[PDB]
């Protein structure tokens, strides 16, 4: 069933933050993606068995992160790149500066 | 701004001018499916 | 090497149907009674007319053909209809297309059935390639795709009558009757 | 409105820039026909056409000067052309059509 | 009957209450501008002022209206003959190179077949059309002088309802035309071979039958176009839940 | 019966008050690549359904009297042998009323299976 | 499709006894007897008869929901008088009257012609 | 979530650095090369050519193969391909931007039209917003159409007094007018020419760091030279899926079609420049590659729509995907179809408590809740396991440590069952369970409220009447939604808030 | 509505003809200041001329509609004060039936043309299940 | 579509009374009102059953197969 825009706002109104994440993730879109620690892209080749990862063109074999995002999100980001836009994802609020 | 009317263009103008997103917005945490600075996500619980 | 399997893991049987389920999905074995993935792939839900395509010769793409009433094509229609009409000259574009368009004109006129009327036109595209004593006349092998096209039901033939129609019912029809017997015995 | 299209409008549509640089004359409309493979032309009825997923359409013949078949015009279930237009009550029940 | 061309004409009244010289202009099809009424009138044969204003104002004692027309004359006083009035169009959306001659005919053709197409599309009916343009401008000014209200858009006796007949008619045309044109194509190609009658013919069979079907079957009243939002769902599957429905 | 709900005499309902019939008809059609009505049995494909094929006859059609439900297979189709057969709609269930085997112009095998149920006024039924 | 079976209105299932006696906690000498597969017909008849006893301080009943055929009967009696006996007595008084009703009716019916 | 372990650390996204793909990085990232506009067939033989969707990208037919990453059509984040265009092409979303940059920088030497010398310019350079800088600087030097050699402090700067063009948008191109030869050379008319891509490239490649800074450009994440598409990224199979309706033919996607159109338009161009080059007759194919590359991303502009008669026409172009309502962001990211919901007609029940909700038995049996096997419950839980998914106080599925799922309706795991501690028992929604019940439209906090469950017969959601006005419902046939919290914290958040 | 119908379209020509045979001074020879009290006639949006004494024309026309000579569908509007007479023969005008009240009745006042005698003639057809609806229109 | 056996509200047998009612209309030449009352149908619940029933079955029977 549709848990569209409006239903979300109510949950935000109640302040029900965890429930909101379980609804928009754990029920529906829930996907795991590997990310380059350097260029926030989904360009990591996932070789789960030889622990081999690689980013190529970044040469990351060490600096790689795993995230939990909704598959629709993963699509939006990929479709952006498809349009030459880079949605770089970083795993630290401590902004560079 | 994505979530409202001028989605595509907003992203373009944002990509063009290298915008950094804090990710401290409710609507932004929803897109990434994480807890947001809402009631339950305004404090951190530790041991 | 591509190996794809659903083997339960716990009690390998090598191998048995695991169910498609009705609502839950995941194909749990009636053996170890475990799970495999989450499925999440509805094949019944194909792209309707509301994007899907059923190509029989190569791969269909399309270009231009603008008609949306937003801004008039006028100047731009001729800009793009000429520009796409220049491109259908680069690498032997004509031949299969000419054959299939002329094919749908000769059958439609005699009202040949689409389901098997189109079936024989696929046979022609298999016969136009391969080089086996065709002594090809275009019209000749067309009377083969006029016979197998009428093979759907006796729609217009009475194939002899459609042979007696128009031109070339004799020796050139003989070359063609042979080509069909050779194509049928070709595995 | 449909009887006006069959009887008049339709004949008027044939006569315009019809003559070529071949002229078309009177145009006739038979009662719904069935052109099927493996057999004769059959007289179609509303009921048969609804069950078999057919098009209740009739012969549209033209008189070409230098008689000639041109398409099928789906008929409005009760116009001058439809068999039901004249059918009686007992007839309708026999054609499996609600009176 | 026959084709059913829709080319609206617009007599505009430039200038609001109390502006400097309220001018009256008109919007023609396939022309990238507007032309003051006096000019179209002289282009129709009616040259002199007053003979023009006799086609508009139906009383010489109505100085009020005749006064409003004064600034109209002012525009056209640049042109005094049928040739220049046909020429003030300089054709239009066709222009650049051609000098005269070519353009004048484009104009004649427009005032014949594309301008006020109902009434008559023939040749020698200029006075009938001129008189109507007048009447149009009279109705325009009647509402500009506050003598008569604005036209009521919602008046039902000014609206129509296209049933089975008229719709099928539109379609039948398009498909009968696409037919007649394919005949011209199969007419060609045969550079000779003498007889070529058997080759032609039997086309109308399929083309018309699929077009009559496809529309009545879908709701797209256009055949493979759909870009024509006539697809608005004419021909819907019949309601059958209750007798009354 | 507040806010536009209504209490109904269950006893009248038992006597037939406001019962209705409900027919729903499913339908299906058919170079040397032809579809066929039949009772499939794998080979070697395996693309089949959860539904029960046991109620179907050899022609791939269910006979009238047969009572159906859930996802039961109403028409069996096959084309080496990928299934493409219309089961009954998941929530529905009733009794096969009639089956009809026709020919659409292009010598196609046409099949309409009608299914009948009787719907009795229940608590959520709108009046 | 969620409708219960019609016989669940008078046929006790598994682990359902006609009666369930639970001592009330509010008052003294008070008892809530749950009736299974019974409706107003009994509930109201037993309540009314229980009110005729001059040693009965309280007696009510209630179908807690129309969906399930079951009711509760609360009874409170004077010290020393068991509510269960009050119940019995009621039940008996009920059977007697009905007994009389039966014969008196049967007597009049015979005296009738048609 | 449901996938395999990883030695990679799990993290939360904290920043989103937006930018543009350098034609260098597109190649450095890519794995494909894409030569052929065909898809699968090789003399009929089914597979996939090194053209579209194949060389190293994801797959179809349930094949694990995918850039040595294995995993298969699930957990394969699609991988990006590569595709080199002949003559560089403009990007539809940036045309608008590209004019504004051209009108703001002088052609040839690629310098700003104004320096700190102009006091109006000084004020505009102090502003700290990409939006405001680039807009203020534009409005301040769009008028000027001469590259000043000398300005009063006369001071000296960039030397090349060439006249600037007055740029106008026509279709997918930029045409400019000049004003030169001082009424002696020629006679009167300007020099109307079309500004090609290769020109704009050099200009934008030759502008310096501090001219980027002045404009909304990072130099690292966005250089103006990248608003122009040299190298085009190819989106993997997961963005553009396949599979059909019958099962004997293709059944392809729209994006793929336009990508094939891009390739044909690109191949025929490379053809003319190597073999027979008929000069200014080639440009008729460049604007086609410009049209497809641009149309692949947008098909509502001011030019002309798209194909094809059949399919879903006109096509989609990524724009249509992302676009608000019924598309990604609106109908996929911030509004999803969630699991564990239920909908029915509602009715009044006056014997319910305010805070309850009558859930019809059937819905209770379908809706599940993942509770953890615990000494506090084993008895109750084990008992449910035995009641099975066809009796109300039962259960379906039983989860373990690893992640196996023992379907209970199919044969599960042997005889009397032996529940182990830590396992999870998806158990039917029982009485008193917290649930989020709502009626749409949800324009309130009141439209979304947690209720105590009460499992009843018949198939209608039954609610207390006093709860009527906050959902703004009545029982004329109103339907309502139900959601079941899945976590132990998530329950707490419904019964506490 | 229950009684509404729609115009199907008649030929305009036989009326345009009939007009100029009963006045209808053709628009070619119109002298506005010479005939001020004159009414201007319209057929299907076209101005076909002018006509003094439109009052007699009007009655003639309505009688021909009611006798059956001019198709009943055809609508005829006389805006007396406007000095205009518009005839429509267009296809697609919604229309409805009405009783006629023409006061032509010597035995007192204004009355409906239909009478009790026409009705027992109508009900006479009903009982046989020759007086139709058309016969009430004719 | 046939006479309802037993009225919905009362439950009194009503299916056995249709031909009797039809006869009292046609031949006896009575008014619906009295016809019902002579059949024992005194109360409006058991009365609307017969008065309101449309014997559609008589038209369904006219279909040949
Ligand atoms: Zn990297
Ligand atoms: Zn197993
Ligand atoms: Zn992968
Ligand atoms: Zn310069
Ligand atoms: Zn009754």
């Amino acid at each position: 069933l549709r848990f569209g825009e409006m239903e979300r706002d109510c949950m935000i109104a109640h302040g029900a933050a965890s429930f909101l994440k379980e609804r928009l993730m754990e029920a529906s879109d829930a996907f795991r993606v590997h990310i380059c620690g350097i260029c926030g892209l989904m360009t990591v080749i996932a070789k789960l068995n030889h622990n081999q990862f690689e980013c190529k063109g970044c040469d990351n074999k060490i600096d790689i992160y795993q995230i939990h995002i909704p598959y629709a999100a993963k699509l939006l980001f990929q479709e952006l790149m498809a349009m030459n836009i880079t949605p770089r994802l970083y795993t630290d609020r401590s902004r560079d500066f | 701004r994505c979530s409202f009317e001028e989605t595509v263009e907003i992203l373009f103008e944002a990509g063009a001018s290298a915008e950094l997103d804090d990710c401290r917005g409710v609507s932004e945490n929803v897109i990434l499916g994480q807890m947001a600075p809402i009631g339950t996500g305004a404090f951190d619980v530790m041991i | 090497n591509l190996n794809i399997v659903l083997t339960c893991p716990e009690c390998k049987v090598y191998p048995p149907k695991i169910v498609e389920r009705f609502s839950e999905g995941d194909v749990v074995c009636a053996l170890c009674g475990l799970v495999l993935s989450d499925k999440l792939v509805d094949t019944r839900s194909e792209w309707r007319t509301f994007e899907a395509s059923n190509p029989l010769l190569d791969g269909n793409n399309l270009s231009t053909r603008i008609g949306k009433g937003e801004t008039t094509d006028m100047r731009f229609t001729k800009e793009l209809n000429k520009a796409q009409g220049k491109n259908v000259m680069d690498k032997k574009d004509n031949e299969v297309q000419a054959a299939f368009a002329k094919i749908t004109m000769l059958c439609d006129a005699a009202e040949l059935p689409k389901i098997v009327k189109d079936c024989a036109k696929e046979a022609y595209k298999l016969c136009h390639d391969e080089k086996t004593l065709k002594g090809k006349s275009m019209e000749s092998i067309m009377a083969a795709s006029i016979l197998i096209g009428c093979r759907r039901a006796e729609v217009a033939r009475t194939f002899k009558e459609i042979q007696s129609l128009i031109h070339v019912k004799t020796k050139e029809f003989g070359k063609t009757l042979n080509i069909m017997k050779n194509i049928l015995r070709g595995k | 409105s449909f009887n006006q299209f069959v009887d008049y409008t339709l004949q008027d549509i044939i006569c315009e820039d019809s003559t070529l640089i071949i002229s078309f004359g009177k145009i006739y409309v038979t009662k719904p026909m069935v052109n099927e493979s493996d057999g004769v032309t059959h007289a179609l009825y509303p009921q048969e056409a609804r069950l078999r997923n057919l098009t209740y359409s009739s012969g549209l013949f033209v008189d070409v000067k230098k008689k000639v078949f041109i398409g099928r015009l789906p008929i409005m279930l009760r116009s001058k052309n439809c068999y039901l237009s004249e059918a009686t009550e007992s007839d309708l029940y026999k054609l499996k059509e609600c009176p | 009957k026959g084709s059913r061309f829709i080319s609206t004409l617009q007599v505009k009244l430039y200038g609001r209450e109390g502006s400097s010289a309220r001018t009256i202009k008109a919007t023609l099809p396939y022309i990238k501008q507007d032309i003051p009424i006096v000019i179209i009138f002289r282009a129709l044969g009616i040259i002199p002022d007053g003979e023009i204003l006799e086609h508009i104002c139906y009383d010489v004692n109505d100085w009020q209206m005749l006064e409003m027309l004064k600034p109209c004359v002012e525009d056209g006083f640049v042109i005094q003959d049928r040739e220049t009035a046909l020429d003030f169009i300089g054709r239009r959306g066709t222009a650049l190179g051609i000098k005269k001659e070519k353009r004048i005919q484009y104009a004649k053709d427009i005032l014949q077949k594309e301008f006020l197409p109902h009434i008559t599309q023939l040749e020698g009916f200029e006075s009938r059309k001129a008189f109507f343009l007048g009447y149009m401008i009279n109705r325009l000014l009647l509402c500009a002088l506050d003598r008569k209200d604005q036209d009521d858009r919602d008046h039902f006796g000014k609206k129509r309802l296209d049933l089975a007949g008229p719709l099928l008619a539109q379609l039948f045309k398009t498909l009968f035309k696409k037919l007649t044109k394919d005949i011209f194509r199969y007419m060609q190609r045969t550079v000779e071979e003498a007889h070529d009658f058997n080759m032609k013919l039997a086309i109308n069979a399929k083309t018309i039958t699929s077009g009559l079907k496809y529309a009545l079957a879908t709701g797209n009243w256009g055949e493979q176009k759909k870009a024509m939002s006539s697809r608005a769902g004419v021909s819907q599957v019949l309601n059958r839940y209750t007798y009354s429905s | 019966n507040q806010e536009d709900s209504m209490i109904m005499n269950q006893s009248s309902i038992d006597r037939g008050l406001f019962r209705s019939l409900f027919f729903r008809s499913y339908m299906d059609q058919e170079m040397s690549i032809t579809e066929t009505f039949e009772k499939p049995q794998r080979t070697n494909t395996l693309r089949m359904k959860h539904g029960t094929y046991d109620k179907l006859d050899d022609d791939g059609l269910i006979a009238p009297g047969v009572r159906v439900s859930g996802e039961d297979v109403i028409i069996g189709k096959t084309t080496s042998k990928r299934d493409a057969s219309t089961p009954l709609r998941s929530t529905e269930n009733g009794i096969v009323d009639q089956v009809l085997v026709t020919t659409n112009q292009d010598g196609l095998k046409f099949v309409k299976v009608r299914v009948r149920t009787t719907k009795i006024p229940q608590i959520g039924d709108k009046f | 499709m969620n409708a219960p079976d019609r016989f669940e209105l008078f046929l006790l299932g598994e682990g359902e006894s006609k009666l369930k006696i639970d001592p009330d906690t509010k008052a003294p000498n008070a008892v809530v007897i749950t009736f299974e597969k019974e409706d107003h017909t009994l509930g109201n008849l037993i309540r009314a008869e229980l009110l005729n006893d001059r040693k009965v301080l309280f007696a009510a009943y209630k179908v807690e929901h129309p969906f399930f055929a079951r009711f509760k009967l609360r009874i409170q009696t004077t010290e020393g008088y068991d509510p269960k006996d009050a119940l019995k007595n009621a039940c008996n008084s009920i059977i007697n009257k009905l007994g009389a009703l039966k014969t008196n009716f049967e007597t009049e019916w015979n005296l009738q012609t048609l | 979530v449901g996938q395999q372990y990883s030695s990679a650390p799990l993290r939360t996204v904290k920043e989103v650095q937006f930018g543009l793909f350098s034609p260098e990085e597109v190649r450095a990232i890519s794995v494909a090369k894409i030569r052929f506009p065909e898809t699968m067939d090789e003399t009929q033989t089914r597979a996939k050519i090194g053209g579209l969707n194949d060389p190293r990208l994801g797959s179809i037919d349930r094949n694990l193969k995918c850039q040595t990453c294995q995993e298969g059509m699930n957990e394969c984040p699609g991988h990006f391909g590569h595709i080199d265009l002949a003559k560089p092409v403009f990007h539809v979303g940036f045309i608008a931007k590209i004019k504004k940059v051209c009108e703001c920088v002088c052609m040839h030497c690629g310098k700003l039209l104004l320096d700190e010398h102009n006091e109006l310019m000084r004020q505009a350079l102090a502003i700290k917003d990409s939006k405001k800088r680039f807009a203020a600087i534009w409005t301040l030097c769009k008028t000027k159409m001469v590259c000043e050699t000398d300005v009063p402090s006369l001071v000296s700067r960039g030397g090349c007094g060439n006249t600037q063009p007055t740029i106008r948008k026509d279709g997918l191109k930029l045409v400019g007018s000049w004003k030169k030869d001082r009424a002696t050379g020629d006679a009167d008319e300007p020099e109307l020419r079309v500004l090609s891509t290769e020109e704009i490239l050099n200009i934008f490649k030759h502008i310096s760091v501090k001219d980027f800074t002045s404009l909304g450009f990072n130099e690292v994440f966005s250089r103006p030279e990248w608003m122009i598409l040299t190298c085009l990224p190819v989106p993997p199979p997961p963005v553009r899926p396949s599979i059909s309706f019958n099962e004997s033919q293709r059944g392809e996607d729209d994006l793929t079609f336009k990508l094939a159109d891009i390739l044909k338009a690109n191949i025929s161009l490379e053809t003319l420049e190597h073999n027979g080059a008929p000069h200014h007759a080639i440009e008729e194919a460049e604007s086609l590659l410009q049209f497809h590359v641009a149309t692949y991303m947008d098909n509502d502009i001011a030019g002309q729509p798209q194909a094809l008669q059949k399919s879903g026409r006109p096509v989609k172009s990524i724009r249509a995907r992302l676009k608000g309502k019924e598309g990604r962001i609106r109908g996929n990211l911030m509004g999803k179809r969630v699991d564990f919901s239920a909908r029915t007609v509602i009715s009044g029940d006056p014997n319910l408590e305010l805070d309850q909700v009558g859930v019809p038995k059937s819905i209770a049996k379908t809706l599940t809740y993942p509770e953890v096997v615990t000494p506090y419950n084993i008895d109750r839980l084990t008992q449910l396991v035995r009641n099975g998914p066809n009796e109300h106080p039962g259960a379906k599925y039983v989860i373990r440590d690893s992640g196996d799922r023992i379907d209970l309706r199919y044969s599960k795991r042997a005889g009397d069952i032996q529940l182990q501690y830590g396992w999870k028992v998806e158990r039917h929604i029982m009485d008193n369970d917290p649930v989020l019940f709502n009626r749409q439209p949800s324009l309130h906090k009141m439209s979304m409220m947690a209720h105590r469950v009460k499992v009843i017969p018949y198939s209608t959601f039954r609610l207390n009447l006093s709860v009527t006005s906050p959902y703004n419902a009545d029982f004329d046939g109103d339907e309502m939604n139900l959601h079941v919290p899945q976590s132990e914290e998530t329950r707490a958040e419904l019964s506490q808030l | 509505s229950l009684m509404s119908c729609i115009s199907v379209g008649t030929d305009p020509m036989p009326i345009i003809t009939f007009l100029s045979e009963w006045g209808m001074e053709p628009l070619e020879d119109y002298v506005p200041h010479q005939s001020p009290d004159a009414t201007r006639v319209f057929v299907n949006g076209v101005w076909h001329g002018v006509h003094r004494n439109p009052a007699r024309l009007m009655e003639t026309l309505r009688t021909l509609r009611r006798k059956g000579d001019i198709n009943p569908e055809v609508s005829m509007i006389r805006d007396i004060r406007e000095k205009e007479l518009k005839i429509f023969t267009d296809a697609g005008r919604v229309y409805r039936p009405l009783f006629i009240v023409e006061d032509d009745e010597s035995l007192g006042h204004k009355e409906l043309k239909v009478r009790k005698g026409h009705i027992a003639k109508l009900m006479a057809t009903e009982y046989q299940d020759e007086y139709t609806w058309s016969s009430l229109l004719n | 579509m046939i006479v309802p056996v037993r009225c919905f509200s009362c439950g009194k047998v009503v299916g056995d009374k249709w031909e009797s009612y039809l006869n009292l209309l046609q031949e006896d030449e009575l008014d619906e009102g009295t016809a019902l009352s002579r059949l024992g149908l005194k109360r409006y619940c058991c009365r609307r059953m017969i008065l309101t029933h449309v014997d559609l079955i008589e038209k369904f029977l006219r279909y040949n197969p």
